RNA sequence: CGCGGGGUUAAGGUGCCGGAGUGGACGCUCAUCAGACACCACAAAAGGCGUUAGUACAUCUUGACAGCAGGACGGUGGCCAUGGAAGUCGGAAUCCGCUAAGGACUGUGUAACAACUCACCUGCCGAAUGUACUAGCCCUGAAAAUGGAUGGCGCUCAAGCGU
RNA sequence: GGGAAGUCGGCUCCGUAACUUGGUACGGACAGGGGAAUCUGCGAGAUUCCCACUGUCCCUAUCUACUAUCUAGCGAAACCACAGCCAAGGGAACGGGCUUGGCAAAAUCAGCGGGGAAAGAA
RNA sequence: GGGAUAACUGGCUUGUGGCGGCCAAGCGUAGCGACGUCGCUUUUUGGAUGCGGCUCUUCCUAUCAUACCGAAGCAGAAUUCGGUAAGCGUUGGAUUGUUCACCCACUAAUAGGGAACGUGAGCUGGACCGUCGUGAGACAGGUUAGUCCCUACUGAUGAACUCGUCGCAAUGGUAAUUCAGCUUAGUACGAGAGGAACCGCUGAUUCAGAUAAUUGGUUUUUGCGGUUGUCCGACCGGGCAGUGCCGCGAAGCUACCAUCUGCUGGAUAAUGGCUGAACGCCUCUAAGUCAGAAUCCAUGCCAGAACGCGACGAUACUACCCGCACGUUGUAGACGUAUAAGAAUAGGCUCCGGCCUCGUAUCCUAGCAGGCGAUUCCUCCGCCGGCCUCGAAGUGGCCGUCGGUAAUUCGCGUAUUGCAAUUUAGACACGCGCGGGAUCAAAUCCUUUGCAGACGACUUAGAUGUGCGAAAGGGUCCUGUAAGCAGUAGAGUAGCCUUGUUGUUACGAUCUGCUGAGGGUAAGCCCUCCUUCGCCUAGAUUUC
């Protein structure tokens, strides 16, 4: 194996952390770096390729794309860090008012038996004229911090998951003075932010996730065989990975009702496969459609972040003309895009007569 | 074959970054930040203007 | 060399680790893993446009070394040889004049010339130089393969070397 | 059963007529089977592919044998100076305890591929 | 037969022969003698070998390739020699007992070595006596030696610091590699034959990390259908053959048999320069400085110190804050624990006069361990507030009240601790008390989940809900047309009566229709408007 992914250990956290935001300069406009989503599955497409110099130039190619359910995230806080001879130090964080039950579930571990008493005194700090103290915290961030991040959480109760506990993370704000970033976050308080607002189509991003576990597995599969340098038996899988350069092909709006329709296929259909995503369900929200395979199982929490470095390739400056998106069943050898197509192909049936 | 860390390769990458990806990503960021702004704008001691004190060690205790 | 108290020493040390000097005088050495007592080996009549001290010889206000500005000429394109060879592809002699000095030529160059340059000479400059050796310290004077050793830190008008 | 390797592997007889018991001319027959397919309308149906040997190797198949984590209960033995982290040094091809350094934080579970074993010398 | 010796190498080893003559600085006062040159080997026509082999880890450079340089009639292309470089890769055939050489195919190339007397780990292919002889051996003659635990590594849990959420990053690891095609371009170059390169673009090898839309494979979905033997009296529906056999087969798992991704700064080596001394020329070097390799260090990337740190949330008792009573309570060690410019040292400071070896300086420094009163003083402390300030691990200024206060002088008290006996006196911490204010929480077990899993561990849910569970319905997939009945379609098997030119009555394989029906469908598929039923604010432990 590679001595660069060792100490081959299970990921310390299920969420997966960014570990590096792109470097910040004040000249760029104010923007957010990262976002969150849940892996729904993957499907097949056909792209009219414009790669000047390729043998598939001006030809139709079949590609595999991963679909990420991305309900809008909610901003609930703002954290400010300072530079010290020992690194970055979180000087202070100021939250939003009216936190949601899902983020309070994130804070609690046994939510059902608990008195749900989190951040009540903080809301009283807003309401009872301790807004002087809160403004003092904002001004401390303005006048002492060098980098600002925003606290944001996902919407499980829109995601088709049995879970009810949300996911918090800090998304770094770049491109402006610290005062501009503080005002931006304070204005973003108690507001939903969308994936088409953070990213857009044609843009390569980086995906942070925890790759699927397989338990105690021997050297044959753990490293790929026929001291730390010697292949040993142990945990294989469930590993934190940051996979780079994945092209954002589409962002579907969820309420469009024609997410899977292209300018070539005039079929009013959505991204969800016929019968639903296997083991996941239906995508009823904003979704991100990106090229290739991506670390993580279905319904796993995923972090989507901007590229650290300005790109060096023509694959990152290309437009993606889509021809069609596969919506056949993933539960077996499916050959119909819609139930209407299946009915038109197979005619009417005995149960159709019995019901009608 | 030139290594991925070759100086000439790095210089070519720098030129490509500065002359194509620069402008493309600048326009992309302008549009995205416009959308972000759309969604966003959709006594000192007793007021908080004067940043006062809230509420191991580095020095030896005397 | 019995059990104890006090004092003074030896060999070895005095930058704590480590008790005692960042003690004193005069010098030398900067090493791309110096050296800190190994002086046996590699190792030689060895390589060094490193540095210091010294011995011998030689040239100098009769102007030494270095430089700059000029001369570097005539018999003669000397004899032989070569398709061609004029100092300068080659063999052998290698003289004289004018001299201040200039080789029958030390290199570049031409097909052969031509041309430049060196040897040597003069003018300007101005005071000490330059050749070989010797003696210290320093670099090289050959090295493999787990990560490690002046005991370790570290030490450069030393915490290195000599008295 | 399949794949692989090597090969030099693939692709005359009966009756009849004259002649000395045997030959001579004439007439007729001979010089495949099996499996898998494709094409025209079961069809003289037409066309395509594979058939080997080996004291060789590998894989698949069958049989034989040993193969087994936790819980409740029951329940030994081998072996045991004391111990167990490294690198350099410790004249006697000697280190595990010493010098001086790297360091070094309770109690455990599982895997295991290293160490805790070896000479004696003409 | 006796004696000695009983291992042996261990700053060992590598690229340049030996012998004789000539030359030879010196040493010496004949002898030793290097570098060279001459003579021999040696010139006037172009198989050797008599322990081997394979896999993996790590390291060395004495580098085969890839990267960068210096030189060569190096025109171009292809190269040769040399230098820096170990980052990254590094074969097969023939032959032979084996190996090598040579020779032959790929390939970018298909280098050589170490793991220290046991060549890192693993695998594989005899001497003593006796007898008889001795120009010499023989003996089925006897005897004889053959010595499941700790730890490393690799993963997984973890007590105490109240539980939790969000982070930082010391340190440790570290990754990409080679080739090709297009354009440049039939261009530069070349008599011709031939024939590049920089930028730009697109793929492929190996390596690494993931992923399962698709496409193969795998089947205990024992899901569906066919089929063998036997059995349940027959049909139907099924049992047995340790999964009878066959076909398809989702889901899951897999596969360079499938698909995706692999990123940029600084400083350097060889070397090439700039300025310029040594040395009046010169010089890339001495002072100073520019570029430059796949090199070095880092970012990107993995881990996170379980005795490194930060922010935030909620904290029932406890004690969570405050006032002050203390502690026969702890401390690697109060006793004035007093003191902020920056910067240079072949210079600096300033009040702008001047000053600087010198911190043996400045402040502070008196009173029953520091009493009481007065004359006199507006000086130095202190606590609270107000305005502001300090974020590298967070404090100080000004003002305001109130409190204490020898800058001068004086009075009243100190005794007896008996001639010294730590002058028990500071700080931070922790505890126990009082009286004032404030608050009424979580985690674990348990059931559950499968994004996880040897077991712990992990992601979830459990208090009324967009809840959970069991059924059902619909959707989607898998199989392949159920049982039964009927039609003269029906190949066939037989009776009635007499001839049948169309005789009838029964049975009946097989066919067709009802029937893409019937069955299975989450166990790790999808959805549910009141589809139906049921459940639910628990009970045990622990916490400053």
């Amino acid at each position: 194996g590679s001595l660069a992914f060792l100490p081959r250990k299970r990921a310390a956290r299920h969420r997966g952390r960014v570990k590096s935001f792109p470097k910040d300069d004040p000249k760029k406009p104010v923007h957010l770096t990262a976002a969150m989503g849940y892996k729904a599955g993957m499907t097949t497409i056909v792209r009219d390729l414009d790669r000047p110099g390729a043998k598939a130039h001006k030809k139709e190619v079949v590609e595999a794309v991963t679909i990420i359910d991305c309900p809008p995230m909610v901003v609930v806080g703002l954290v400010g860090y300072i530079e010290t001879p020992r690194g970055l130090r979180s000087l202070t964080t100021v939250w939003a008012e009216h936190l949601s039950d899902e983020v309070k579930r994130r804070f609690y571990k046994n939510w059902y038996k608990s008195k749900k008493k989190a951040f009540t005194k903080y809301a009283k700090k807003y309401a009872e004229n301790n807004g002087a103290s809160i403004t003092r915290e904002l001004e401390r961030i303005k006048k002492y911090c060098t980098v600002v991040r925003v606290l944001a959480h996902t919407q499980i109760r829109k995601t088709p998951l049995k879970q009810k506990k949300a996911h918090l993370m800090e998304i770094q704000i770049n491109g402006g003075s610290v005062a501009d970033k503080v005002e931006f976050g304070r204005s973003l308080f108690e507001k939903p932010v969308t994936i088409d607002t953070i990213f857009e189509k044609d843009e390569m991003i980086d995906v942070i996730a925890v790759t699927k576990g397989h338990g105690f597995v021997g050297v044959t599969a753990r490293w790929g065989t026929k001291q730390w340098t010697v292949a040993r038996a142990g945990q294989m899988g469930y590993h934190h990975r940051t996979s780079v350069n994945h092209k954002i092909y589409r962002i579907g709006k969820g309420d469009d009702e024609a997410n899977a329709s292209t300018e070539t296929d005039l079929t009013k259909k959505k991204i969800t496969p016929m019968g639903g995503f296997v083991r996941y369900g239906e995508v009823n929200n904003d979704y991100v459609m990106i090229k290739g395979s991506v670390p993580g199982v279905k319904k796993r929490i995923m972090t989507l972040r901007k590229s650290l470095f300005t790109h060096t390739s023509r694959k990152a400056l290309e437009k993606v003309e889509l021809k069609w998106i596969d919506t056949s069943s993933e539960f077996g050898h499916g050959a119909f895009q819609t139930a209407a197509e299946k009915k038109q192909f197979m005619g009417t049936l005995k149960k159709d007569l019995q019901t009608s | 074959a030139k290594s991925a860390r070759a100086s000439r390769i790095k210089e070519n990458h720098q030129r490509f970054k500065k002359n194509i990806a620069g402008p493309v990503e600048a326009a992309r960021l302008e549009r995205l930040s416009a959308k972000l702004m759309a969604i966003a704008q959709a006594s000192g001691v007793k007021s908080g203007k004067s940043i006062g004190r809230k509420d191991s060690s580095i020095v030896f205790p005397m």
